RNA sequence: AUCGAGAGG
DNA sequence: TTCTCTCTGGTCATGAGCCTCTCGAT
DNA sequence: CATGACCAGAGAGAA
C-alpha cells in the first residue's frame, strides 16, 4: 500500500512540500493607493527559464494623479538611478518618430483617448530625437555611456525576451504592450489585475527544488574544481563530498540551501513523512505551502479562490496561524512539468504566425497576439483555424497534453504555456 | 518626612475592615497559630489554624494594628478591635 | 568656531563642516570639558550620568553565572573576539603600525563591542558566530516575549504546579475540584508539627 | 423503567485519536531546575514546571492576592540572597559567611552591607545590565 | 538554603539607575580579563588566570573563590575588567551620542 | 435651463487654456464643505417628553456624513450646533475640548461593545477612557502612548522597547520608585496590591 | 488567562482517574470545554497563602 | 448677498458676549441677545456693510469678582477689519493695549494672523492679550452637548483642594492651555479648573483640571 | 464557476444557498458555501491574535490602578485618574439594574402616585391607610412637611430627566429596595388591611436621617463633604422615589416597626457595597 | 542548547 | 535675503493569544 | 507582514 513519493535520509523519511510561488514573464497592472504620487503600475518579473534564473523586475509607472495633469509614463530599468521616459527608451532601441511609437503603443488610430493620454510623453522626450542621443541619457558615475546603455538594453531590459543582440523589435513591441495595458487600466476600460488567480501561480515540487539546489552545489564543486587546477600549476581531488552533504543536509533539516540560516530563508520545505494513519500519509504527499509570510492578518491569500475549484481541496486546510496558507490538492489534481515550446514556436510560425518585426499595426489591426510563455512573438490573422488545428494535435498526442492553449476572443489574444509548475485537471 | 501620623480623633477611612485586609490578618494569624503560638481563645474541638484565627476575629481577640496609608506618606491606625466586619 | 553638519555612518558620525571624521577620543574629550551645569540642564547627573561615559574606555567583564557553559557560551565567544581584537590593537601599537591599518583594528573593535551589546543594527553587519549562527547579543538576550524581562521576572516556570485533561462531574460540588490520586501524591503542603495535627501527621508519615 | 425519550440509536463510524490522557497528565513539586536561569526546566519528559504566565499574573493581581503572587514568584521559582553595599547599590559585595567578612573593593566599606532576597533571574539581569555599562543601584530606604 | 548572613535583609525599595564610570569598572574588577582563551594553557584540566578563572567564580563546583570560598549556590559572579587600547562608542547610545554632539561646539565646552 | 444641452463657453482675457481647465476642474468648489464627500438623510425615532409629560416618539430628519470638517459644519445655519456629533472623537478633542473628547471616547468604546450585545460596567471603560484623558488630550494603550510616560523604569520597560528603556534610564540617571507592580513582581517582593495596600503590626 | 474568574480557588477533591474534574456551572468563567481541553493547578505553601485563596 | 458674512459676524459677536460674561465680566443678558436687525442698526455701516472697529467695547468685572479675584480687571475686546493682520496691526493692538495699562486685550481677528506678530503677544509682563478667530467664535463650543460646566479656581481654592486630597501639583489631571474651554476662560497655567459633570452611576460628579 | 455564462447576476450563480443542510448542497453551493466558511475560520485565527495584544496591551497600560484609602482612583506615582472610583464608589458587583421611577410617565400618573395634600379632602391619606389619617386633614405644619417632600421628588424628576435625555429609567444601582420591599413584607406578613402605624413625620424625617447616614467618604471638611453629597445624588433619588409617604402607606403597607427595618437593612447593604481600598 | 517543523484547546 | 513654515517619500521599526505538547537536525 | 513617525530635503510665505 506504501505510495513512494519521499526520501529516506539518514534512516528518516522525508517529504517535499510544493512551493507556491506566482508565475515569472506575465505582466501586470495594479492600482495606486490614494496617496501614491504614481497613479498605477504595470509590472513583469522577468525570469530566465533556462540559465542563472535570477529575476529582473520592469516597472512601467504612470506619474500623476487621476486629477493632475502633466500625467507622465516614466519606466524603471535595472541599473539606472531614475526612471526614464517610455519615449527614450524607445528611441535608444531605434524607433525615432512619434507616430512609429505610438503604433507601437496604440494599436488602433480612431483611439483619441488613450493617444490623447501618451501626447504628455511625447511632450516629455520631444528634446530627445536621435537614437544615440537616447542611448547617452544614462546614469552613471562618454562613448563608454552610451556602450552601457546599449548594453543594458539587451542585457537586463526584458532579458526573458532574449538577451541576444539585435532584437530591439520585439522588446520595443512588449515594451508597447505593456504601456498600452497600463493605460487600458488607466481608462477603466480593464480592470486591475488580480494577484490571486491560480493560474497565475505556480507549485515549485520536488524536481525543481532539487535542481535549485544542484545548480548552486554543482556551481560551488565547480569552483573547487578550478581551485585545485590553479593551486596545481605544475604537478581526481574532486570533492563528492559538497554534493552529497549538500543534498543530504537539505533533505535533512528543511532549510534549502547550502548551511544558510536566514539566507535560505525557506525552511521546512522538507519534512519528516507523517505516518500516523494512511490517509496522514497520503494527505501529507499532496500538501502545498506558501511562503509568502508566515504571520499578519492576511485576508487574501487566505481566502479560498474561485480559481482553486478543481485543483486544491476546499475544506482541507490548517485552523489558526497558517490557515489558508497550507494547502492541499484535489484528487484529480495534477501539476505540469516541463515542456520544450520551440516546437510549438517553429510549428506556429510553419503555420501563420507573422512575426513582431514584420507586424505592422495600421495594417494589420483586426490580428489576435501570440504569446508562449509570456513572450510576444507575433500575430496571427485566421485565429479560429489555428487554433482548431493546435487543439486537435494536442489531442491526438502530437502537442504535450499538459501543454495548455487559451484564446481569449474579445482581446485578440492567444496563450500557450509549455511552463512548468501549473495545476491542471482532467475534464 | 519625621513622624507622618495622624490623631485618632481625625480619622476618614471606612471604619470596616476590607476583605483585604481581613484575608491579610486571618492569614498573619493562622500563620502564627501553625507555629505553636498561644491561643487566646477556647478551641472548642476546632484543629485549623484558619478556623482558629476566625474564631480569635469573631470574637476580637486578635491583637494586631492595620496601617493604612494615604498617597501623601501620612497614615492612620486602626485596632483590629475597633474594626468592623461585615 | 564654526561646527559641522553631523550624520550617521555605519557606527560612526561625520560632518559636512561646510569633511572628516570624529574619533572617539575625539568626542570623548570634548565630552571631558563641560561644565557641570551643562550636564545637568541636558538631562545628566553629576554623579551617576556623565556623556563622557556613553562612551566605553574599559569594559566590565560578566563573570561565568551569567555566561556559563560540554559547550561553550555566545557571549564568551564575542567576549574573546574583543579581546583578541583589542590586543592586537595594542600590538599594532607597540610595533608602529601603518596610517590606516588602525582604523581596521578600530573600526572591528568597536564593532565587536557593539555586536556583544546588541546585534541587530542597520547597514545589517549581522555578526554571524560559529556554525553561521547570529551572535545572540545581551540585548536580544533580555528582549522579547520569551526574553528575560517578559520570560523569567514578569512570568515563570514554578513548583507546585500540575496540569491535565479535564471532563466535568454532575456529583461534585461547584467550588470543587477533582484531584487524581497520582497528582494528588505529587504535590505536597508544608505542615508545620503542632499539638491539633501531630497524631494524624505521624499516620501520613 | 422505560425512558419516556425515545432516543437516537444506531451504527456510525468513530475514531480514536491520538491525545490520551496518561500521556498528557504532569505534575511536580520542587523538580529540576535550569542552569543559566535557575528556574524550573521545560517539559513533562524532564519532569517540568507549568508555566505561571504574566495573564495568570494579572489576574493574580485583578485578584489582589499579593503575598500568593510574591509566592510563586520567589519561593516556588529561583528565589535567591545576594549581599549588597550600603553607598554604590550593586551587588559588588564580597561576602564569606564561614568567616563573617564582607568587604566591598575600590569602595572601601566593610560596615553598611545588607542581605535581600530576590529572583535570581532579577539577579542576573542586574548582572547584564552591569555588562552593558548600566548600573542598576538597589538602596534599602527611601532617600 | 544559602546560609545564615550576619548581613541585615532588609527590601528594596529604590532604583537609582546610571551608568559606569571607568574608574569605578576599575575599583570593581577583580581581575584584568588579558587572555581570551577560557581554559589554561595546553588544553589542561585547569581554567586560565587569562579570562574565566580568576576568582569570578568557580567553574568545577567546588567552594573556592576570591574571599567567598562559597559553593555555586551561594556564589554571585564576581565582576571583572578589560582596558580597551582605545575609547568606543556605545551602540545603545550613539543616537544620543550625535544629538548632544549634535550641538555642543567643539572647543568650548558649552 | 431650458436648452436641452448645458453648455459652458469661457474665453481668456493656447497651452494655458489647459490649465485654466485643470484649475477649473479640480479646485473650484460649487458649494459643500471641504471634507464632506457624501450626505444622506435618514429618520432616527427619538423619544421626547409630550406636553401631558410622558415619553413619546418623535421621528427626526438626521443627516449622515461621508467625511469629517466638524469645525465648519458645525457653524453652519439651520443645523443644532448643540447636538452635533461626530465619530472622530479626536476632532471632537480638537475643537470642543478634552472633556468633550472624554465623552465621545466613552460613547465610541461603549458603541463597540454593545454591537455585539455586550455588555460591560461602566466603570471599567469609564476608568480606560479617563488614564487616556487623563493627561493633556488623547494618549494611547500602545508603545507611542501610555509607555513613554514619566512611569517609573522598569515597569515600562516590561511592555515593549524593553532595552532602549533601560538605555534612556541609564543616560537620563532615572530614579525608579519602587511603589509599581511590576517592579515588585522583578524584585520578588510583595507588591501594594490588596493584601499589601497596608502594614500588619501589634496592638 | 482573561478574566480574575480565570484563575479560581478550588477544594480539593482527591479522586480515582487521570482526569481534572469540576463542576459544569464553573465552565463558563473558564471557558472550558470537555472535548481535549487541559487545566492547570497551583498549590499555596504558606498559611496566608492558603488564606488568600480560600478567602478572595 | 453677503448677509452671510452679516449673520456669522453677530454669532461671533453674540459668542464673545458670552465670552466675556462667563469669564466672569458685567455684561447685561438683555445686551448679549440682540436681535440681528438691531446688530445692523448699529453697526452696519449706510452701505449695509459692517465696520467692525465700532464693535470693540469696554468690559469690567462684576461685583463677585473683585470678591473672588480683586485682580481681574480692564478688558476691551478690539474686532478687526484688516484680514490678514500683519505683524505690525498688531503694533497698533499691542501699544493700543500696553498705553491705557489694560490686564487683558482680545483680539479677535478674521482668517490669518501672520507669525511675525504671534510672537509679540507676550510683550508686556503684566498684560495678557488673546487672540481669537471670528470662525471659531462663530459658535459657542460650550452650548455644546457634550461639554460641562468648567469653573475657575480661585488660588486658596485651589490650595484647599491641593491640602484635601493631600495633593501635589503634578497628581492633578491636566488640561492643555490652548484647549478650547481653557481658551474660552483665559486659563493660566498653573490655574486649576473644577468640571461638573453629568454621570451615569452619581448623577452628578466633580472633577479638576490644571493648566499646563 | 466555469460552469456559468458570464455577465450572470443570478442568486445560484453568485452563492445563493436554496437548499437547506437536511435535502443537501449542490456541488456550486458546496464550493461558494466553502468560500465563506473559510473567511469564517481565518477571521477567526487572527481575530484571537488582534485580541490578545489588545487584551496585553489594555492591562499593561491600566496595571497600576488601584482604589486607595481616600478612595481616589490613582497610580504608581499617585497621580489622580478618578476623585472617587466609578464615580459613585461602589464596587462594580452587588449593582443592580433597578427603575427610577420619577422619570417618565405623565406629569398627573406622577402627581397621582406621589402627591398627598391634607389640605384637600380629596388627596389627603385615606384613614384606611393611617391610624392618625382623620386627625390629620388641615394641620398646616404637617403639609409643610409634605409639600417639602413633594417639591424635593419634583427636583428629583427634573435633574433625572436632564441626565437620561433619552428618558430611560433602569439604570445599575447599589441597593435593590424592590428585595428588601418583599423581604419586609414577607417578614412581618403585613395583611394589607389594617392601617399602618407611621406618622407621616417617620416616614419622612426616616428617611432624611438615611440619607445622611449613606457614607461613601468620611472627611469632615466642605469639599469631601460635597464630594460625599454628589456620590449619592442618583441613589438618593432613587431612595427618595422608593420611600415617598403615599408610596409607603398606600403601594407598601409598612407598620413602623417594618419601615425602620427598612431603613437598617438600606443602610446595611449600602455600606457593604462601598468599593474595598486596595481594590485594583 | 539552538534553530526549525507539526499539532492541541 | 532670513526665518520660520509647512510638510511628504525613504527609511527603519515595531510588536504581533496564551499556554501546552511532541518531534528532529545541528 | 504592514502601518506609520522622523528628518531632510525643497518650495514657500512675510518684514
Ligand atoms: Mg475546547
Ligand atoms: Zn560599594
Ligand atoms: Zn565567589
Ligand atoms: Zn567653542
Amino acid at each position: 500500500f506504501d505510495m513512494g513519493g519521499y526520501f529516506i535520509i539518514n534512516g528518516s523519511e522525508k517529504v517535499l512540500i510544493a512551493q507556491e510561488r506566482s508565475a515569472g514573464n506575465i505582466v501586470q497592472v495594479f492600482k495606486k493607493a490614494a496617496p501614491s504620487p504614481i497613479s498605477h503600475v504595470a509590472e513583469i518579473r522577468s525570469a530566465l527559464e533556462k540559465g542563472s534564473r535570477f529575476i529582473s523586475t520592469l516597472q512601467v509607472k504612470l506619474y500623476g494623479r487621476e486629477g493632475s495633469s502633466a500625467r507622465t509614463i516614466k519606466a524603471t530599468l535595472p541599473y539606472i538611478k531614475q526612471d526614464i521616459p517610455i519615449v527614450i527608451i524607445f528611441r535608444a532601441l531605434g524607433i525615432i518618430p512619434d507616430g512609429e511609437i505610438l503604433e507601437h503603443i496604440c494599436y488602433d488610430v480612431n483611439d483619441w483617448q488613450m493617444l490623447e493620454m501618451l501626447k504628455p510623453c511625447v511632450e516629455d522626450g520631444f528634446v530627445i530625437q536621435d537614437r544615440e542621443t537616447a542611448l547617452d541619457f544614462i546614469g552613471r558615475r562618454k562613448e563608454k555611456r552610451i556602450q552601457y546603455a546599449k548594453d543594458i538594453l539587451q542585457k537586463e531590459f526584458l532579458p526573458h525576451i532574449t538577451q541576444l543582440e539585435g532584437f530591439e523589435s520585439r522588446k520595443a513591441f512588449f515594451l508597447g504592450y505593456m504601456i498600452n495595458r497600463l493605460l487600458l487600466c488607466a481608462l477603466d476600460r480593464k480592470d486591475q489585475d488580480d494577484r490571486d488567480h491560480f493560474g497565475k501561480k505556480r507549485l515549485d515540487l520536488a524536481g525543481p527544488l532539487l535542481a535549485q539546489l544542484f545548480k548552486t552545489l554543482f556551481k560551488k564543486l565547480t569552483k573547487d574544481i578550478f581551485r585545485y587546477m590553479q593551486r596545481t600549476v605544475e604537478e581526481l581531488a574532486i570533492n563528492a563530498k559538497t554534493i552529497t552533504s549538500g543534498l543530504k543536509y537539505a533533505l535533512a533539516t528543511g532549510n534549502w540551501g547550502e548551511q544558510k540560516k536566514a539566507m535560505s530563508s525557506r525552511a521546512g520545505v522538507s519534512q519528516v513523512l507523517n505516518r500516523y494513519t494512511y490517509s496522514s500519509t497520503l494527505s501529507h504527499l499532496r500538501r502545498t505551502n506558501t511562503p509568502i509570510g508566515r504571520d499578519g492578518k492576511l485576508a487574501k491569500p487566505r481566502q479560498l479562490h474561485n480559481t482553486h475549484w478543481g485543483l486544491v481541496c476546499p475544506a482541507e486546510t490548517p485552523e489558526g496561524q497558517a490557515c489558508g496558507l497550507v494547502k492541499n490538492l484535489s484528487l484529480m489534481s495534477c501539476i505540469s512539468v516541463g515542456t520544450d515550446p520551440m516546437p510549438i514556436i517553429t510549428f506556429l510560425s510553419e503555420w501563420g504566425m507573422e512575426p513582431l518585426e514584420d507586424y505592422v499595426p495600421h495594417q494589420s489591426p483586426d490580428a489576435t497576439r501570440v504569446f508562449v510563455n509570456g513572450v510576444w512573438h507575433g500575430v496571427h490573422r485566421n485565429p479560429a483555424r489555428l487554433m482548431e488545428t493546435l487543439r486537435t494535435l494536442r489531442r491526438k498526442g502530437d502537442i504535450n497534453p499538459e501543454v495548455s492553449m487559451i484564446r481569449d476572443i474579445r482581446e485578440k489574444e492567444l496563450k500557450i504555456f509549455t511552463d512548468a509548475g501549473r495545476v491542471y485537471r482532467p475534464l | 518626612l519625621k513622624e507622618k501620623a495622624i490623631p485618632k480623633d481625625q480619622r476618614a477611612t471606612t471604619p470596616y475592615m476590607t476583605k483585604y485586609e481581613r484575608a491579610r490578618i486571618l492569614g498573619t494569624r493562622a500563620l502564627q497559630i501553625s507555629m505553636n503560638a498561644p491561643v487566646f481563645v477556647d478551641l472548642e474541638g476546632e484543629t485549623d489554624p484558619l478556623r482558629i484565627a476566625m474564631k480569635e476575629l469573631a470574637e476580637k481577640k486578635i491583637p494586631l494594628v492595620i496601617r493604612r496609608y494615604l498617597p501623601d506618606g501620612s497614615f492612620e491606625d486602626w485596632s483590629v478591635e475597633e474594626l468592623i466586619v461585615d | 568656531n564654526t561646527q559641522p553638519t553631523i550624520r550617521k555612518d555605519g557606527l560612526k558620525l561625520v560632518g559636512s563642516w561646510k569633511l572628516r571624521v570624529l574619533s572617539t577620543e575625539e568626542i570623548l574629550n570634548i565630552f571631558k570639558h563641560i561644565s557641570v551645569k551643562d550636564f545637568t540642564s541636558l538631562g545628566f547627573n553629576e554623579v551617576f550620568s556623565r556623556p563622557e561615559w556613553m562612551i566605553l574606555t574599559c569594559l566590565p567583564v560578566p563573570p561565568p553565572p551569567v555566561r556559563p557553559s560540554r559547550g561553550e557560551d555566545d557571549l564568551t565567544f564575542k567576549l574573546a573576539d574583543i579581546l583578541k581584537a583589542n590586543i592586537s590593537l595594542e600590538t599594532l601599537e607597540h610595533n608602529g603600525a601603518p596610517h590606516h591599518a588602525i582604523e581596521e583594528a578600530e573600526s572591528l573593535l568597536q564593532f565587536h563591542v557593539a555586536t556583544y551589546m546588541d546585534n541587530d543594527i542597520a547597514g545589517q553587519p549581522q555578526a554571524l558566530q560559529k556554525s553561521g549562527r547570529p551572535v545572540k547579543s545581551i540585548r536580544a538576550r533580555l528582549k522579547g516575549k520569551e526574553g528575560r524581562i517578559r520570560g523569567n521576572l514578569m512570568g515563570k516556570r514554578v513548583d507546585f504546579s500540575a496540569r491535565t485533561v479535564i471532563s466535568g462531574d454532575p456529583n461534585l460540588e461547584l467550588d470543587q475540584v477533582g484531584v487524581p490520586k497520582s497528582i494528588a501524591k505529587t504535590l505536597t503542603y508544608p505542615e508545620v508539627v503542632t499539638p491539633y495535627n501531630i497524631d494524624r501527621l505521624t499516620q501520613l508519615v | 423503567k422505560k425512558l419516556m425519550a425515545q432516543i437516537f440509536f444506531g451504527p456510525t463510524y468513530y475514531q480514536r485519536l491520538r491525545h490520551m490522557v496518561d500521556d498528557k497528565i504532569h505534575a511536580r513539586a520542587r523538580g529540576p531546575m535550569q542552569v543559566l536561569t535557575r528556574q524550573p526546566v521545560e517539559g513533562r519528559s524532564r519532569d517540568g514546571g507549568l508555566r505561571f504566565g504574566e495573564m495568570e499574573r494579572d489576574c493574580m493581581i485583578a485578584h489582589g492576592a499579593a503575598s500568593f503572587l510574591k509566592e510563586r514568584l520567589m519561593e516556588a521559582s529561583d528565589a535567591f540572597r545576594v549581599h549588597i553595599c550600603g553607598i554604590c547599590g550593586l551587588m559588588t559585595v564580597i561576602a564569606k559567611l564561614n568567616h563573617n567578612q564582607f568587604e566591598c573593593k575600590g569602595c572601601d566599606n566593610k560596615i553598611d552591607i545588607y542581605q535581600i532576597h530576590i529572583p535570581y533571574a532579577a539577579k542576573l539581569l542586574f548582572q547584564e545590565l552591569m555588562a552593558m555599562n548600566i548600573t542598576p543601584r538597589l538602596y534599602t530606604d527611601r532617600s | 538554603g544559602q546560609q545564615y548572613s550576619s548581613a541585615p535583609l532588609r527590601t528594596v525599595k529604590e532604583v537609582q539607575f546610571g551608568l559606569f564610570s571607568p574608574e569605578e569598572v576599575r575599583a570593581i574588577s577583580v581581575a584584568k580579563i588579558r587572555f581570551p582563551e577560557t581554559m589554561d594553557e595546553t588544553q589542561t584540566r585547569a581554567k586560565i588566570g587569562g579570562l574565566n578563572d580568576p576568582r569570578l567564580g568557580s567553574i568545577d563546583r567546588n567552594l573556592k573563590c576570591q574571599t567567598c570560598q562559597e559553593g555555586m549556590n551561594e556564589c554571585p559572579g564576581h565582576f571583572g575588567h578589560i582596558d580597551l587600547a582605545k575609547p568606543v562608542f556605545h551602540v545603545g547610545f550613539i543616537a544620543k551620542i550625535k544629538k548632544v554632539c549634535e550641538c555642543v561646539c567643539m572647543h568650548c565646552g558649552k | 435651463d431650458n436648452d436641452e444641452k448645458l453648455i459652458i463657453r469661457c474665453r481668456v482675457v493656447d497651452h494655458m487654456l489647459k490649465k485654466i481647465e485643470n484649475t477649473m476642474l479640480e479646485n473650484i468648489t460649487l458649494r459643500g464643505v471641504e471634507n464632506i464627500e457624501r450626505v444622506v438623510m435618514m429618520k432616527y425615532d427619538r423619544k421626547v417628553p409630550s406636553p401631558t409629560g410622558e415619553y413619546v416618539k418623535e421621528p427626526e430628519w438626521v443627516l449622515e456624513t461621508d467625511g469629517v470638517n466638524l469645525s465648519e459644519v458645525m457653524t453652519v445655519p439651520g443645523i443644532d450646533p448643540t447636538r452635533i456629533y461626530t465619530n472622530s472623537f479626536i476632532d471632537i478633542m480638537e475643537v470642543l475640548g478634552i472633556e468633550a473628547g472624554r465623552a465621545a471616547l466613552y460613547k465610541e468604546v461603549y458603541n463597540v461593545i454593545a454591537s455585539d450585545g455586550s455588555y460591560v460596567n461602566y466603570r471599567h471603560m469609564a476608568l480606560l477612557v479617563d488614564v487616556m484623558t487623563t493627561q493633556g488630550g488623547l494618549t494611547s494603550v500602545t508603545r507611542h502612548g501610555f509607555n513613554r510616560s514619566n512611569t517609573g523604569a522598569l515597569m515600562r520597560c516590561s511592555f515593549e522597547e524593553t532595552v532602549e528603556i533601560l538605555f534612556e534610564a541609564g543616560a537620563s540617571a532615572e530614579l525608579d520608585d519602587c511603589r509599581g507592580v511590576s517592579e515588585n513582581v522583578i524584585l520578588g517582593q510583595m507588591a501594594p496590591i490588596g493584601t499589601g495596600a497596608f502594614d500588619v503590626m501589634i496592638d | 488567562s482573561l478574566h480574575k474568574m480565570s484563575m479560581m480557588a478550588h477544594r480539593v477533591k482527591v479522586i480515582p482517574y487521570s482526569t481534572f474534574r469540576l463542576n459544569l456551572s464553573v465552565t463558563s468563567p473558564y471557558n472550558a470545554d470537555f472535548d481535549g481541553d487541559e487545566m492547570n493547578l497551583h498549590v499555596p505553601q504558606s498559611e496566608e497563602t492558603r488564606a488568600e485563596l480560600s478567602q478572595l | 448677498e453677503n448677509e452671510r458674512n452679516i449673520s456669522r459676524l453677530w454669532r461671533a459677536f453674540r459668542t464673545v458676549k458670552e465670552m466675556v460674561k462667563d469669564r466672569g465680566y458685567f455684561i447685561t443678558q438683555e445686551e448679549v441677545e440682540l436681535p440681528l436687525e438691531d446688530f445692523k442698526a448699529k453697526y452696519c455701516d449706510s452701505m449695509g456693510r459692517p465696520q467692525r472697529k465700532m464693535m470693540s467695547f469696554q468690559a469690567n468685572p462684576t461685583e463677585e469678582s473683585i470678591s473672588k479675584f480683586p485682580d481681574m480687571g480692564s478688558l476691551w475686546v478690539e474686532f478687526c477689519d484688516e484680514p490678514s493682520v500683519g505683524v505690525k496691526t498688531m503694533k497698533t493692538f499691542v501699544i493700543h493695549i500696553q498705553e491705557k495699562n489694560f490686564q487683558t486685550g482680545i483680539f479677535v481677528y478674521q482668517n490669518n494672523i501672520t507669525p511675525s506678530a504671534m510672537k509679540l503677544v507676550p510683550s508686556i509682563p503684566p498684560a495678557t492679550i488673546e487672540t481669537f478667530n471670528e470662525a471659531a467664535l462663530v459658535v459657542n463650543i460650550t452650548h455644546h452637548e457634550l461639554v460641562p460646566k468648567h469653573i475657575r479656581l480661585s488660588s486658596d481654592e485651589k490650595r484647599e483642594l491641593l491640602k484635601r486630597y493631600r495633593l501635589k501639583e503634578s497628581q492633578l489631571p491636566r488640561i492643555q492651555r490652548a484647549d478650547p474651554v481653557a481658551l474660552y476662560l483665559g486659563l493660566k497655567r498653573g490655574e486649576v479648573v473644577k468640571i461638573i459633570r453629568k454621570s451615569e452611576t452619581s448623577g452628578r460628579y466633580a472633577s479638576y483640571r490644571i493648566c499646563m | 464557476l466555469p460552469h456559468f455564462s458570464k455577465d450572470d447576476y443570478s442568486p445560484e450563480s453568485k452563492g445563493f444557498v436554496e437548499n437547506s443542510y437536511l435535502r443537501g448542497l449542490t456541488p456550486q453551493e458546496f464550493f461558494f458555501h466553502a468560500m465563506g466558511g473559510r473567511e469564517g475560520l481565518i477571521d477567526t485565527a487572527v481575530k484571537t491574535a488582534e485580541t490578545g495584544y489588545i487584551q496585553r496591551r489594555l492591562v499593561k497600560a491600566l496595571e497600576d490602578i488601584m482604589v486607595h484609602y481616600d478612595n481616589t482612583t490613582r497610580n504608581s506615582l499617585g497621580n489622580v485618574i478618578q476623585f472617587i472610583y466609578g464615580e459613585d464608589g461602589m464596587d462594580a458587583a452587588h449593582i443592580e439594574k433597578q427603575s427610577l421611577d420619577t422619570i417618565g410617565g405623565s406629569d398627573a400618573a406622577f402627581e397621582k402616585r406621589y402627591r398627598v395634600d391634607l389640605l384637600n379632602t380629596d388627596h389627603t391619606l385615606d384613614p384606611s391607610l393611617l391610624e392618625s389619617g382623620s386627625e390629620i386633614l388641615g394641620d398646616l405644619k404637617l403639609q409643610v412637611l409634605l409639600d417639602e417632600e413633594y417639591k424635593q421628588l419634583v427636583k428629583d424628576r427634573k435633574f433625572l430627566r436632564e441626565v437620561f435625555v433619552d428618558g430611560e429609567a433602569n439604570w445599575p444601582l447599589p441597593v435593590n429596595i424592590r428585595r428588601i420591599i418583599q423581604n419586609a413584607q414577607q417578614t412581618f406578613h403585613i395583611d394589607h388591611t389594617k392601617p399602618s402605624d407611621l406618622t407621616i413625620k417617620d416616614i419622612v424625617l426616616g428617611v432624611k436621617d438615611l440619607q445622611e447616614n449613606l457614607l461613601v467618604l468620611r472627611g469632615k471638611n466642605e469639599i469631601i463633604q460635597n464630594a460625599q453629597r454628589d456620590a449619592v445624588t442618583l441613589f438618593c433619588c432613587l431612595l427618595r422615589s422608593r420611600l415617598a409617604t403615599r408610596r409607603v402607606l398606600q403601594e407598601y403597607r409598612l407598620t413602623k416597626q417594618a419601615f425602620d427595618w427598612v431603613l437598617s437593612n438600606i443602610e446595611a447593604q449600602f455600606l457593604r457595597s462601598v468599593v474595598h481600598p486596595g481594590e485594583m
